[PDB]
């Protein structure tokens, strides 16, 4: 497992998000493990 | 129970600097993901920055990264947002919130950027 993904995923898990089905894992992967870029996409639901 | 009081907004020139404060009470502020959100003219609430008051991890939206800086004073129960090189698009009512969408926010402070 990539430690840069584990760190970003754990930071976002503490924010209250889930990883049901791996949606948050896939999001951080498409956003280069950028939490700010991931949070911007989440806002644009 | 939960109370959030913002302050520090005002009218500035393009490129000016401001610092917003937000006094929090009624919950565990010293270990919490605190947010700054803003409502642009005629727009909806959008997140600006977030920080975990326990660890210190800070994250910003793409349009403000490098220009804004979020911080906190756990001993003062205060959340800060240092704003530099302010643009016209930064004009908004700024709230501190306990969530990304700004559901539990304060009354907010006004930041208006106009050339003088």
């Amino acid at each position: 497992a990539d430690p840069r993904l584990i760190e970003s995923l754990s930071q976002m898990l503490s924010m209250g998000f889930s990883d049901e089905g791996g949606w948050l894992t896939r999001l951080l992967q498409t956003k280069n493990y950028d939490i700010g870029a991931a949070l911007d996409t989440i806002q644009y639901s | 129970e939960v109370q959030l009081v913002e302050s520090g907004g005002g009218l500035v020139q393009p490129g000016g600097s401001l610092r917003l404060s937000c006094v929090a009470s009624g919950f565990t502020f010293s270990n919490y993901w605190m947010y700054w959100v803003r409502q642009a003219p005629g727009k909806g609430l959008e997140w600006v920055s977030t920080i975990n008051t326990g660890s210190g991890a800070a994250y910003y939206t793409s349009s403000v990264k490098g220009r804004f800086t979020i911080s906190r004073d756990n001993a003062k129960n205060t959340l800060y947002l240092q704003m530099n090189s302010l643009k016209s698009e930064d004009t908004a009512v700024y709230y501190c919130a306990t969530d990304l969408r700004g559901a539990q926010r304060g009354q907010g402070t006004q930041v208006t950027v106009s050339s003088h």
